[PDB]
C-alpha cells in the first residue's frame, strides 16, 4: 500500500499549491 | 441521432440567442 | 564466502585496515581465534568513540 | 570476376559496368531488392546461397538475365511474369520498357558482385546494417 | 578506492571491476592449474587444489560495477549468502573442442548466452528464435564436466542441465547460495568499494 | 521531357524556379544599399 | 517450452522435421519450394516420412523431387506450438 | 434477412453493427431432404453469441470488454452420413474469435471462442439438433512474448531481469519455473447447437445453439475458467 | 508488491523534519514582524 | 515615407509602411501574385523537363503534374502519362502571365501614385470604410464562385476529370450526373472529423466533388452579390475590429485552417488525390502489405480466415469494433481505407472471404506490392523507407511533401494570426506602443487581495 | 557540358539582381 | 448512455453559446481606454 503514500504526497503538494495561491500575503505597492 | 439531442441543442442555443437579441436591442 | 564486504560493512574494513581485527566475541576477520584482544577490539573502538 | 554461364564461363567486370549496374539496380530493383532481401517475399532473396539453390540456379549472369526476361517460381515449375517485372511483361510493368540486354547484364553483374564485396551484408537484412 | 591501492585491500573492500575486466583471477587460476598439470597431477586434481576464495573472486556478483543506486543493503541481499563452490565447468562439443561461455561484461544488465571455442568461433548458444537456429545445445550436442569444487568429476550430457550451467556460466564461476535467510530479491548489489567511491566522488 | 524544339532550353529552366528566393534576398540588398539594414 | 529435442530439424540442420518445420526449411532442397513444400505441409502430419508420398493431389514431379529429399526427411511427433506456424512462423529477414 | 443483407451495401452497414449479426430465417415449416447415399456440405455457418457466462466457485453473467468482434462466420464443413448417423465435420472459415469478458470483482476473463475441429452428430427439420465436441487451441501461440520477453517458440528461457537469482547451483530459478516454461495448452470446450427455423426453398437452417467451452491459461501460468455462450446460429445446406 | 519497508520511514521522516523546520521559522518570523510593525 | 523617422517602423517591419498607401500596397499584392504565377510556370516547366515517360509520377518528385493529371490532361486509362504537352502549355501560359503581373507590380510599387484615393475614387479606400470593404469582398467572392464553376464546366463538358473509381480502372470521365442533393453534400459538412467519418476529407466520388463545387459556386456568387449590395449589420459592426491589420489577421486564421485541411486532404483522401499520381496513403500502403502477405501465404496453402496470430487475433483477417471483416495486424487501425484495387473484394459485412479465397486478380496483387513498396515513409534527404533503412532508394512520397509543407505553412500562418489579431486589438484601443505612464490601468484598480 | 550551361545561366540571373540595384544606385 | 450524451450535449451547447454570443457583445469596447 505504497499507493497511500503516493496519494498522500500528491495531496500534500496540491494543498501547498492551493494555499500558495489563495492564502498568499498580498503584494503591496511602494 | 435522436430528435431529443437536436431539441435540447436548439433550445439552449435559442435561449442564449434571444438573450443576446435583447442585449443588441 | 561471507567476508565483511559481502555483508555491507562500511566502517569495519577501516578498523581492520589499521590493526583492529579482533572482537570481544572471541573471533577475528582473519579467521583466527583470540581470547583477549584487550581494549582495542571493535566494541572497544565503538565505545571509546561514544565516550 | 563472376559466373557468365553454367558451363563455368568466367569474365572480369570493370567499374564502369558496376556503376551502371548499381544505378539501374537501384532504379528498377532496389526497393524489395533494397538490399536484395525481398520485401514482398523475404523467403526468396538475392543472396548468393538462395540464388544457387534455385532451379534453374541463378548463380550466373545468363540465368539472371533469363530470369529478368522470363521469371519463374523458385522450383521453376510455373511462370510469374504477371506478378514479377520482366521484359516479357513490360506492358504491365512499364519500368522495364527502357532496359536493354547490356542493362540486364549490368544489373546481374551488380547482383553477383555484391556478395563478394559485402559478404554477409548482401541479402542479410537489418541484422547487418 | 575505485582503481585499487595498497590502502584499499580486496579482502576489506572487495575486488575491483578491472580485475573482472582483465580476468585477473581467471588467468591466475588457469596458471596454477596448468602448473599442477606440469607436476604430473590430473585435471580434477589440479582444480581441486584451487581455493574457494580465489574462485569466489572470479565471480561477477562480486564485481562492484554490477549494482544499482537504489538497490539497498549488502551484496548478500542479491544473490544470497555464498554456500559452495560448485567447481569449474568445462564445456565440450561432440568433436571435443573446449567451449567457453562468453562472460558477461559489466556494462550489460543481461547478456546472450554464447559458447565459443579457442579461436573465438561460435560453436553453441541459446537461441531467442528457435526455428531456423543452428547453434542450440540440443542440436550441437554439448557436455559440461565439473572439475574441483562440490560437483567435482560430475558430467552432464543432457541439453537441459548443460543449458542451465551455461547461463550460470556466463556469470563466471558458480557457487552455492542461501537466499532464504535475507529474502534475497535476485538482483546484484554493489560493494563498500562502490558506495565509498560514489559518495566521495559526488561529495568532492 | 520538354518538347524537342524547346529541348535546347533545358538548363535555363533548371534555374527558373530558384528566382523567387533571389527576390527575397534582393530586398535585403536593396535595404543595405540605402543605409538601413 | 524451455527445452525442445527437435530444434535442429526446424531448418538450421541437415534434416527436416516434416511434421513441425516451416515451409522455409524446404528451401534447403532444390525443387521443393514452394509447391512440394506446400503440399507436404497441407498433407501433414505423418507417422513416417514415406507417408508423404501417400498423399493425393501430388503430381509426379512432386513425388520425384520428394523422393530425393526423402532421404533428406524425419517425422517427429507434431507439437502445436510449431505446427500452427508451418506456413507463417513470424520469420522474414 | 439473408436477402436483406444481400441488398444492403457496405456503406449502409459500416459502423451500424449489423456486420456482426447472424442472418435470420423467416420460416418454421418444411424440411431439407438428405439422401443417406449422397455427400453434403454445410456452408456459411455463422454462430452469434448472446450470453457469455463464466462459472464461479454456477455460471454468472459478465460484461463484454472487446465490443462487436466475437461472432464466428463463413465456417465450412462436410455433412456425411457415416454408418447411418449424420456427422458434421467442421473445416474452414472464421471458426474462432478472441474475446474478453469481465466478471464481478473486475477480473478480466479472456477466451478463444473456438469451434475448430468440431465433430457434431445430427439427431433436417425444426426438431433436428446438432451436438458436439471441439478443440480450443492455446490463447497465445508460439511466437507470443510476455512483458519480460518469454514465449513458447521464442523469447528468453529465463527471468533475465534477475541474474542474481539465476546464479547459484540447484535452485536456481526453479521457483519461476512455472513462468519460464511456456506451454501450448489445447483444451476443449464442447458446444450443442439446436436448429428451429428451416427454409426448404433456399435450403437454409438456423435456430438456437448452446455451446460449452474451456478457456485462457496464460501459457500455462494460471488455471482456466469454464465459459458459457448462449446464442443463435445460421447455416446453409449445399450438395457436394 | 514487494517494496523496501524502510522507504516508509525515509519518506515520512524526510518530508516531516524540514516541514516542521519551516513552520517553526515562519511563525516566529511573523511574530517578530508583527511586534516591529506594531511599535512603528 | 520610407524611413523610421517618417513612418515609425524600422526596415524589418519596413513592410508596415504600406498600410495606408493604397497604390504601393496594390503594387506589392500584384507583384506578389506575379511571384506566385512565376513559380507555378517555372516549376511546371521544370517538372515537364525532368519527367520520364515510363515511371510513375510519385517516383519523380512531382506535385504540380499530379494536379493536371487529376484534372484529366495527358492521361491514359490506369494513370499512364502519355501526353506531357498540355502541362508544358499551362506552364508556359503561367510564366508569361507572370511577366505581365510582374510589370504591373513594379509599376504600382515604384512608378505609380502612392495614394489611390486622390486621383481615383473606385480603387481608393479607407480601411474604416465598411461598405467599400464588403464591396471588394463581394467582387472577389464572385470571382471565386466563377472559378468553382470553371472546375465544374471542365469536369462536366470539356473532356472530364480523371476518375480512379471508374468502372474499368482509373480513367478520365465526363461527370454526367453531379450530386445536387443538399442532404448528401451538407452531410459532408456537418460530419465528425474523426475516424470512419473524415468530415469533408471523406469525399470518395467525383459526383459529390463536382456537385459540391456547384453548391460552393452558387454560394460564393450569391454571397458576393449579397456583400456588394448590402452593408454590415449593427452586431457585426460592434463585434469586429475594422482596420487593415485586423482583416489581415482574419485572412490569416482562415488560411491557417485551410492549410491544415489541405494537409489532411493530401494525407487521407485518394479521390481528389489519385494514388496513381500522388502515390498511396499510409493507410493504403499498410493495408497493401497485409493484403500482399495474405495473398502470398494463402498461395502457400494457409486458410487465412482461420489463421491464428500470436496474440490470438486474426493473422490476416479479424473484425473491426463494429463487426466488419478487416485485415489483421497493426493495419487494423486503417480499416476505414477505401481503395479502387480493394473494393472489388468488399461486401456488405466488410471483406468477402469467398472473393478473397477465389477472385483475387493479378493486377490487384501488383497494386498491393507497388503501394506497400512505395509507402509514404522517407528521410529529409529523400532516402526511401523506414528510418533504419539503408541508402539505396531515392524516394519521398508527394503526399509527405505536400502534407508536411502545408502543416508548416498553416502553423506559422496561425502564429501570424495571433500576432496580428493581438496587435490589431492593441492598436485599435490605443496601447500597442506601450503603457501610458500617466494612465496605467492597474494603478486605477483595487488590489487583488 | 550541361553543368557549365546551368552554372552560366545561374550566374547571369544571380548577377541580374545586384546589377539593377547598382545601376539605379548611380542615378 | 443516451441520457449522458444528452447531458454532455446540453453542457457543450450552453458554454459554446455563452462563448460565441459573449464575444459578440462589443468586446473591443471592453478596454481601459474606453
Ligand atoms: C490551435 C491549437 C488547438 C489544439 C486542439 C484544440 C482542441 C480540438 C478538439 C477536437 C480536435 C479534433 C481533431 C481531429 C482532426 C483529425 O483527426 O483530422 C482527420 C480528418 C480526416 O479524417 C480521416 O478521414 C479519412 C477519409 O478517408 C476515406 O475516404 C477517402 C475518400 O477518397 C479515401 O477513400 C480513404 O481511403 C478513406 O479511408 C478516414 O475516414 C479516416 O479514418 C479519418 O481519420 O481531417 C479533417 O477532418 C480536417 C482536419 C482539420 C485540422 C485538424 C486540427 C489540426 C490542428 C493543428 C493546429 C496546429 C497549430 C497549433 C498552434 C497553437
Ligand atoms: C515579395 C515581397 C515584397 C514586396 C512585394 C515588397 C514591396 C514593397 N516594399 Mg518591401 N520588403 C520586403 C519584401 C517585399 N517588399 C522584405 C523582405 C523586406 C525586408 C524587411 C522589405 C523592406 C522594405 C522597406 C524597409 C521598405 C519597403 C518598401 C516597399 C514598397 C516600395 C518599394 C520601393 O520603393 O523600392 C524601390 C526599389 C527599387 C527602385 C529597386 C528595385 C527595382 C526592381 C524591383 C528590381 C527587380 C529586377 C527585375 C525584376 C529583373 C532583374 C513596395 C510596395 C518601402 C515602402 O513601403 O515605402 C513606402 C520601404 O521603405 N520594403
Ligand atoms: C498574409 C501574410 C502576411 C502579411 C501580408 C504580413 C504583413 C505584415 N507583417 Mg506579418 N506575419 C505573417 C504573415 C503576414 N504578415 C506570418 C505568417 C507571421 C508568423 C511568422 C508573421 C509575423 C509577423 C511579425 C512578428 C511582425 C509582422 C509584421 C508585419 C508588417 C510588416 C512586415 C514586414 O516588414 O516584413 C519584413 C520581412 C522580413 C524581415 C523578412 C523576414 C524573413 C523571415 C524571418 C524568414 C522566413 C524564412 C523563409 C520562409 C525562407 C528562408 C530564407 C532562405 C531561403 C534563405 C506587415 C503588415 C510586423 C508588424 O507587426 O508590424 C506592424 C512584425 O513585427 N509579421
Ligand atoms: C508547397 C511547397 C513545396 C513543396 C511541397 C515542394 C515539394 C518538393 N519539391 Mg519543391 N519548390 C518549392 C516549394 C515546394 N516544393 C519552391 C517554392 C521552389 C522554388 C525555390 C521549389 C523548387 C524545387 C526544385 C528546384 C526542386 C524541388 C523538388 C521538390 C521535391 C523534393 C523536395 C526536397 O528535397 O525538399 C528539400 C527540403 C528542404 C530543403 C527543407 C526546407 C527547409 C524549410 C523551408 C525550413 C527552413 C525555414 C526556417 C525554419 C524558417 C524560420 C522560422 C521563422 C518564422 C522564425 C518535392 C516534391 C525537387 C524535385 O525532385 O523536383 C523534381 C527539385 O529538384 N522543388
Ligand atoms: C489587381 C489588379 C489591378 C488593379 C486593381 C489595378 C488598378 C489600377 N491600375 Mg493597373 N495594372 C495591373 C493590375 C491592376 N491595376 C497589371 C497587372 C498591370 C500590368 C499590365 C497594370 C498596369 C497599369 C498601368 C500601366 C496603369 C495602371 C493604372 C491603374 C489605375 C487606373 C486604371 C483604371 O482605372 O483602369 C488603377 C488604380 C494607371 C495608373 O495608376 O495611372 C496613374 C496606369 O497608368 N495599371
Ligand atoms: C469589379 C472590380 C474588380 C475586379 C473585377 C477585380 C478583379 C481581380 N482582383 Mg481586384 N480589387 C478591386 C476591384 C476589382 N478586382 C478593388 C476595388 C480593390 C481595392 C483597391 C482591389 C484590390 C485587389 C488586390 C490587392 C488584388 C486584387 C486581385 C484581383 C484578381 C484576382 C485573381 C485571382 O486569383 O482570383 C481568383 C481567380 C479565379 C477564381 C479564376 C477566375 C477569375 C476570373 C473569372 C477571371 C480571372 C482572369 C484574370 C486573373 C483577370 C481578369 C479578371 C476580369 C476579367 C474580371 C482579379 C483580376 C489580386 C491579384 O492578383 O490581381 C492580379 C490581388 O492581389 N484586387
Ligand atoms: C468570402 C468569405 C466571406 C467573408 C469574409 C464574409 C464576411 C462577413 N459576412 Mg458573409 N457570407 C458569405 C461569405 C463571406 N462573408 C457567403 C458565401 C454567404 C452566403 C451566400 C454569406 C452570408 C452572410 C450573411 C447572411 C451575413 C453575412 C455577414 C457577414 C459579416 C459578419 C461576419 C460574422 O459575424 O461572421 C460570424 C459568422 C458566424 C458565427 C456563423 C457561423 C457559421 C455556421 C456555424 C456554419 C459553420 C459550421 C461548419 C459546418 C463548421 C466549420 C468548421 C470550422 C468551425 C473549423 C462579415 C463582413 C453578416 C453581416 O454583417 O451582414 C452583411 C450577415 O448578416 N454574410
Ligand atoms: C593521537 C594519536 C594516538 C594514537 C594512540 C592509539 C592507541 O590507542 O594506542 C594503544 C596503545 C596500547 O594499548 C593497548 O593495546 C592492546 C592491543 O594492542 C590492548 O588492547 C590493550 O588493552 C591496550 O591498552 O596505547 C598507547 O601506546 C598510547 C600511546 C599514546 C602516545
Ligand atoms: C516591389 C519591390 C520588390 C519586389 C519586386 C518583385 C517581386 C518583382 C517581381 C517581378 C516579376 C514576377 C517578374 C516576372 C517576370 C517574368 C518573365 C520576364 C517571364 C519571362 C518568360 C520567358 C522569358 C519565357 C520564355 C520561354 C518561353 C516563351 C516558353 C519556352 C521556354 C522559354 C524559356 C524559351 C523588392 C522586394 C525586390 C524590393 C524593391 C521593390
Ligand atoms: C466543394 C466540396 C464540397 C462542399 C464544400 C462546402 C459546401 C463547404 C462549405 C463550407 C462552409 C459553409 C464553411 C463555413 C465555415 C464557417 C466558419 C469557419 C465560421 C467561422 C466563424 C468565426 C471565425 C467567428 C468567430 C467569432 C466568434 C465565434 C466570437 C464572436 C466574434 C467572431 C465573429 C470573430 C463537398 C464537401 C461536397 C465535397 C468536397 C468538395
Ligand atoms: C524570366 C526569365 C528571365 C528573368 C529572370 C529574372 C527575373 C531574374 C531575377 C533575378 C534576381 C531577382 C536576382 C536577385 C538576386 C539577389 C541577391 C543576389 C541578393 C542578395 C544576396 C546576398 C548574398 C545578400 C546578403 C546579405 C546582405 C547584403 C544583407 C543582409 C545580410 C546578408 C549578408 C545576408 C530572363 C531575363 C533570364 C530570361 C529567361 C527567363
Ligand atoms: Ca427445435
Amino acid at each position: 500500500m505504497e499507493a497511500l503514500v503516493y496519494v498522500f504526497l500528491l495531496i500534500g503538494t496540491l494543498v501547498v499549491i492551493f494555499f500558495a495561491i489563495f492564502f498568499r500575503d498580498p503584494p503591496r505597492i511602494a | 441521432l435522436l430528435a431529443a439531442a437536436l431539441a435540447l441543442v436548439a433550445v439552449v442555443f435559442a435561449v442564449v440567442l434571444a438573450l443576446f437579441a435583447a442585449w443588441a436591442a | 564466502l561471507n567476508p565483511m564486504w559481502r555483508q555491507g560493512m562500511f566502517v569495519m574494513p577501516f578498523m581492520a585496515r589499521l590493526g583492529v581485527t579482533d572482537s570481544w566475541g572471541g573471533w577475528s576477520i582473519t579467521g583466527e581465534s583470540v581470547s583477549n584482544p584487550g581494549l582495542w577490539s571493535f566494541e572497544g573502538v565503538a565505545l571509546t568513540h561514544i565516550v | 570476376e563472376v559466373a557468365k554461364d553454367t558451363n563455368g564461363g568466367i569474365l572480369n567486370i570493370a567499374p564502369e559496368q558496376l556503376k551502371r549496374g548499381k544505378r539501374l539496380f537501384n532504379s528498377h530493383c532496389s526497393s524489395c531488392h533494397v538490399g536484395g532481401i525481398t520485401k514482398t517475399n523475404p523467403n526468396i532473396g538475392l543472396d548468393l546461397e538462395s540464388l544457387s539453390l534455385a532451379t534453374p540456379p541463378r548463380n550466373n549472369l545468363d540465368a539472371l538475365v533469363d530470369y529478368m526476361k522470363n521469371p519463374t517460381t523458385y522450383d521453376g515449375s510455373e511462370s510469374i511474369a504477371q506478378i514479377h517485372p520482366s521484359i516479357a511483361s513490360s506492358d504491365i510493368f512499364p519500368k522495364m520498357r527502357d532496359l536493354s540486354e547490356d542493362d540486364l547484364y549490368a544489373i546481374a553483374a551488380h547482383i553477383l558482385t555484391q556478395p563478394q564485396i559485402q559478404a554477409e551484408k548482401w541479402g542479410g537484412g537489418k541484422i547487418y546494417y | 578506492m575505485w582503481y585499487g591501492a595498497a590502502s584499499t585491500p580486496i579482502e576489506l573492500f572487495g575486488p575491483t571491476r578491472y580485475q573482472w575486466d582483465s580476468g585477473y583471477f581467471q588467468q591466475e587460476i588457469e596458471k596454477r592449474v596448468e602448473e599442477s598439470l606440469s607436476n604430473g597431477l590430473s585435471l580434477p586434481e589440479a582444480w581441486s587444489n584451487i581455493p574457494d576464495k580465489l574462485a569466489f573472486y572470479d565471480y561477477i556478483g562480486n564485481n562492484p560495477a554490477k549494482g544499482g543506486l537504489f538497490r539497498a543493503g549488502p551484496m548478500n541481499k542479491g544473490d544470497g549468502i555464498a554456500e559452495a563452490w560448485l567447481g569449474h565447468p568445462v564445456f565440450q562439443d561432440k568433436e571435443g573442442h573446449e567451449l567457453i561461455v562468453r562472460r558477461m561484461p559489466a556494462f550489460f544488465e543481461n547478456f546472450p548466452i554464447i559458447l565459443v571455442d579457442k579461436d573465438g568461433i561460435i560453436r553453441a548458444d541459446i537461441p531467442f528464435r528457435r526455428a531456423e537456429s543452428k547453434y542450440s545445445i540440443e542440436q550441437v550436442g554439448v557436455t559440461c564436466s565439473f572439475y574441483g569444487g562440490k560437483l567435482n568429476n560430475q558430467s552432464f550430457k543432457d541439453a537441459s542441465t548443460v543449458k542451465k550451467y551455461a547461463r550460470k556460466a556466463q556469470f563466471g564461476e558458480v557457487f552455492e547460495f542461501d537466499r532464504t535467510i535475507l529474502d534475497s530479491d535476485g538482483v546484484f548489489r554493489s560493494s563498500p568499494r562502490g558506495w565509498f567511491t560514489f559518495g566521495h566522488a559526488n561529495f568532492a | 521531357q520538354l518538347p524537342e524544339t524547346y529541348n535546347i532550353f533545358a538548363p535555363i529552366i533548371d534555374i527558373m524556379p530558384v528566382i523567387p528566393i533571389l527576390f527575397l534576398l534582393l530586398a535585403f540588398v536593396w535595404q543595405a544599399a540605402v543605409g538601413f539594414r | 517450452r524451455i527445452d525442445y529435442e527437435g530444434i535442429g530439424y526446424l531448418g538450421g540442420g541437415d534434416k527436416i522435421d516434416v511434421n513441425n518445420a516451416n515451409v522455409r526449411a524446404y528451401r534447403k532442397f532444390p525443387g521443393l519450394y514452394p509447391t512440394a513444400a506446400k503440399k507436404i505441409v497441407q498433407g501433414g502430419p505423418y507417422g513416417t516420412p514415406d507417408d508423404i508420398l501417400k498423399n493425393p493431389e501430388l503430381s509426379e514431379r512432386d513425388k520425384e523431387v520428394i523422393k530425393k529429399y526423402m532421404d533428406r526427411f524425419v517425422a517427429l511427433p507434431p507439437t502445436p506450438e510449431y505446427f500452427t506456424d508451418r506456413v507463417n512462423n513470424g520469420i522474414y529477414k | 434477412t439473408a436477402q436483406d443483407v444481400r441488398q444492403l451495401s457496405y456503406e449502409q452497414v459500416k459502423g451500424t453493427g449489423l456486420a456482426n449479426r447472424c442472418p435470420e430465417v423467416v420460416s418454421s415449416k418444411g424440411k431439407i431432404s438428405l439422401d443417406k447415399t449422397k455427400k453434403y456440405k454445410v456452408v456459411d455457418l455463422c454462430l452469434e453469441p448472446k450470453q457469455f457466462l463464466v462459472e464461479e466457485e454456477e455460471f454468472v453473467d459478465t460484461k463484454l470488454m472487446t465490443r462487436a468482434t466475437y461472432t464466428l462466420a463463413n465456417i465450412e464443413g462436410e455433412l456425411v452420413n457415416e454408418n447411418g448417423t449424420w456427422k458434421f465435420i467442421e473445416k474452414d472459415g472464421m471458426d474462432y474469435a478472441a474475446t474478453t469478458v469481465q466478471i464481478p470483482g473486475g477480473e478480466r476473463v479472456p477466451f478463444l471462442f473456438s469451434i475448430k475441429k468440431l465433430v457434431a452428430s445430427l439427431n433436417i427439420s425444426t426438431s433436428t439438433e446438432l451436438g458436439g465436441e471441439f478443440k480450443v487451441p492455446s490463447y497465445r501461440t508460439g511466437m507470443f512474448l510476455d512483458p519480460k520477453g518469454r514465449g513458447m517458440a521464442n523469447g528468453y528461457d529465463m527471468a533475465v531481469a534477475l541474474p542474481a537469482l539465476e546464479a547459484d547451483g540447484a535452485v536456481g530459478q526453479e521457483v519461476l519455473r512455472k513462468e519460464n516454461d511456456k506451454v501450448f495448452q489445447e483444451t476443449s470446450g464442447r458446444i450443442e447447437l439446436a436448429v428451429n427455423k428451416v427454409d426448404p426453398t433456399s435450403n437454409e437452417i438456423g435456430g438456437v445453439f448452446v455451446s460449452e467451452q474451456l478457456s485462457d491459461t496464460d501459457m500455462g501460468a494460471k488455471e482456466p475458467k469454464k465459459l458459457l455462450l448462449k446464442g443463435v446460429f445460421y447455416a446453409r445446406i449445399l450438395p457436394s | 508488491m514487494v517494496v523496501q519497508e524502510g522507504g516508509y520511514l525515509a519518506v515520512l521522516l524526510g518530508v516531516l523534519f524540514p516541514v516542521a523546520f519551516l513552520i517553526i521559522l515562519y511563525i516566529q518570523s511573523e511574530a517578530r514582524n508583527a511586534g516591529m510593525r506594531e511599535a512603528a | 515615407g520610407r524611413s523610421i523617422e517618417s513612418t515609425g517602423f524600422a526596415w524589418w517591419s519596413g513592410n508596415a509602411r504600406l498600410i495606408n498607401l493604397s497604390g504601393k500596397l496594390l503594387g506589392a499584392h500584384v507583384a506578389h501574385a506575379g511571384l506566385i504565377v512565376f513559380w507555378t510556370g517555372a516549376m511546371t516547366l521544370f517538372e515537364t523537363s525532368h519527367f520520364i515517360p515510363e515511371k510513375p509520377l510519385y517516383e519523380q518528385g512531382m506535385i504540380l503534374l499530379p494536379h493536371l493529371a487529376t484534372l484529366g490532361w495527358g492521361v491514359a486509362p490506369g494513370g499512364e502519362i502519355v501526353n506531357t504537352y498540355p502541362y508544358f502549355a499551362t506552364g508556359v501560359i503561367h510564366l508569361v502571365s507572370s511577366a505581365v503581373l510582374g510589370f504591373g507590380g513594379i509599376y504600382h510599387s515604384i512608378v505609380g501614385p502612392d495614394v489611390l484615393e486622390d486621383s481615383f475614387s473606385f480603387f481608393g479606400y479607407d480601411w474604416r470604410d465598411k461598405n467599400k470593404m464588403t464591396t471588394i469582398l463581394g467582387i472577389h467572392l464572385i470571382l471565386l464562385g466563377i472559378g468553382a464553376f470553371l472546375l465544374v464546366i471542365k469536369a462536366l463538358f470539356i473532356g472530364g476529370i480523371y476518375d480512379t473509381w471508374a468502372p474499368g480502372g482509373g480513367d478520365i470521365r465526363f461527370i454526367t450526373n453531379p450530386t445536387l442533393n443538399p442532404a448528401i453534400i451538407f452531410s459532408y459538412l456537418l460530419k465528425s472529423p474523426f475516424g470512419g467519418e473524415g468530415w469533408i476529407v471523406g469525399v470518395n466520388n467525383m459526383e459529390d466533388v463536382i456537385g459540391g463545387h456547384i453548391w460552393i459556386g452558387v454560394t460564393c456568387v450569391i454571397g458576393g452579390i449579397w456583400h456588394i449590395l448590402t452593408r454590415p449589420f449593427s452586431w457585426a459592426r460592434r463585434a469586429f475590429v475594422w482596420s487593415g491589420e485586423a482583416y489581415l489577421s482574419y485572412s490569416l486564421g482562415a488560411l491557417a485552417l485551410m492549410g491544415q485541411t489541405a494537409a489532411e486532404y493530401a494525407w487521407y483522401n485518394n479521390t481528389v488525390y489519385p494514388s496513381e499520381f500522388y502515390g498511396p496513403t499510409a493507410a493504403e500502403a499498410s493495408q497493401a502489405q497485409a493484403f500482399t502477405f495474405l495473398v502470398r501465404d494463402q498461395r502457400l496453402g494457409a486458410n487465412i480466415a482461420s489463421t491464428q496470430g500470436p496474440t490470438g487475433l486474426g493473422k490476416y483477417l479479424m473484425r473491426s469494433p463494429t463487426g466488419e471483416v478487416i485485415l489483421g495486424g497493426e493495419t487494423m487501425r486503417f480499416w476505414d481505407l477505401r481503395a479502387p484495387w480493394l473494393e472489388p473484394l468488399r461486401s456488405s459485412n466488410g471483406l468477402d472471404l469467398n472473393k478473397i479465397k477465389n477472385d483475387i486478380q493479378p493486377w490487384q496483387e501488383r497494386r498491393a506490392a507497388e503501394y506497400m513498396t512505395h509507402a509514404p515513409l522517407g528521410s529529409l534527404n529523400s532516402v526511401g523507407g523506414v528510418a533504419t533503412e539503408i541508402n539505396s532508394v531515392n524516394y519521398v512520397s508527394p503526399r509527405s511533401w505536400l502534407t508536411t509543407s502545408h502543416f508548416f505553412l498553416g502553423f506559422f500562418i496561425f502564429i501570424g494570426h495571433l500576432w496580428h489579431a493581438g496587435r490589431a486589438r492593441a492598436a485599435a484601443a490605443g496601447f500597442e506602443k506601450g503603457i501610458n505612464r500617466e494612465n496605467e490601468p492597474v494603478l486605477s484598480m483595487r488590489p487583488l487581495d | 557540358w550541361q553543368v557549365i550551361v546551368q552554372l552560366v545561366f545561374l550566374a547571369l540571373i544571380i548577377t541580374t539582381g545586384p546589377v539593377i540595384i547598382v545601376y539605379l544606385s548611380t542615378r | 448512455m443516451f441520457t449522458l450524451k444528452i447531458f454532455v450535449y446540453s453542457c457543450v451547447a450552453f458554454f459554446c453559446s455563452l462563448f460565441i454570443f459573449g464575444f459578440l457583445s462589443n468586446d473591443p469596447s471592453r478596454n481601459p481606454n474606453r
